[PDB]
């Protein structure tokens, strides 16, 4: 019987709520419902072991910047969120989350996440981003973020189409077991 | 307007010889004697006195709620002092829910 402490950290809508409710009720939400923070339980199987997953759904909002220490003690894992489609949700992965986190979490492993995948491949909002001389952040670039924050790992998924999400979680409880 | 005011209190049963009381002569009757019991009784031996601390105070915006306290991990050090964190700090905004609970 192992636990594990997930937090999940991004900007505001980013995608944070979507992938998690995809990871555990299996549903996708269409409206867009500012989180404030929520606890998700979840159980799993580890290299055949049972491990019981604790995690944690904060806010990107800049207004509760104040209250989301309040989740980083005790932490396993830390997903660092951003949105594909949104260059700066890109740039407050390393201007914004790993200043915060490297002030409380100091040695909490970091796994950084691109959300929103399947909006990659939409032609009517790339050429959006294209004609603002802006294009949406490819694998190269999200992974030269991690090597940057110092993460371990680097994933993408997309909360949308159920792709890569349950290989998220399994990533986030095999680096917080093998690091404890 | 008003003043500051700084008075001299015998309490008859503790025996204590004397008890400065700062009050505000804008102050009425009733509240010099809360101000005067919180300086006497909220030290002595109740068990069916709820005091702040004996006393926690969750806060749950969805299905799972959170502890609130006075001085946390996100507590602010302004000044010479530790601001103490308030409402709008934690951005408890209104008609929010919030949990009462004994230690
Ligand atoms: N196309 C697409 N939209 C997505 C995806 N994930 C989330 N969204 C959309 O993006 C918006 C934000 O979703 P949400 O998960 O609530 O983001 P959040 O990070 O939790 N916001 P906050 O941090 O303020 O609580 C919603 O409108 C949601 O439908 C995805 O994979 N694909
Ligand atoms: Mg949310
Ligand atoms: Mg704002």
């Amino acid at each position: 019987v192992r636990s594990v402490k997930v937090v999940l950290v991004g900007d505001g809508g980013c995608g944070k709520t979507s992938l998690l409710m995809v990871f555990a009720d299996g549903a996708f939400p269409e409206s867009y419902t500012p989180t404030v923070f929520e606890r998700y339980m979840v159980n799993l199987q580890v290299k055949g072991k049972p491990v019981h997953l604790h995690i944690w759904d904060t806010a990107g909002l800049d207004d509760y910047d104040r209250l989301r220490p309040l989740f980083y003690p005790d932490a396993s894992v830390l997903l660092l969120c951003f949105d594909v489609t949104s260059p700066n949700s890109f740039d407050n992965i390393f201007n914004r989350w790993y200043p915060e986190v490297n002030h409380f979490c100091k040695k909490v492993p970091i796994i950084v996440v691109g959300c929103k995948t399947d909006l990659r491949k939409d032609k009517s909002l790339v050429n959006k981003l294209r004609r603002n001389g802006l294009e949406p952040v490819t694998y190269h670039r999200g992974q030269e973020m991690a090597r940057s924050v110092g993460a371990v790992a680097y994933l993408e998924c997309s909360a949308r189409l159920h792709d890569n999400v349950h290989a998220v979680f399994q990533e986030a409880a095999e680096v917080a077991l093998s690091s404890r | 307007e008003y003043a500051p005011l700084t008075v001299s209190v015998i309490v008859q049963d503790e025996g204590i010889d004397a008890i400065p009381v700062k009050v505000l002569n804008c102050d009425t009757i009733s509240q010099v004697k809360e101000k005067i019991i919180d300086q006497v009784y909220r030290t002595q031996p109740c068990s069916c006195w709820p005091k702040p601390d004996s006393v926690v105070l969750e806060w749950r915006p969805g299905s799972t709620a959170q502890i609130l306290s006075d001085l946390d991990l996100t507590s602010q050090r302004e000044g010479r002092w530790k601001r103490i964190n308030t409402l709008m700090h934690y951005n408890v905004r209104d008609g929010a829910t919030l949990i009462l609970s004994k230690v």
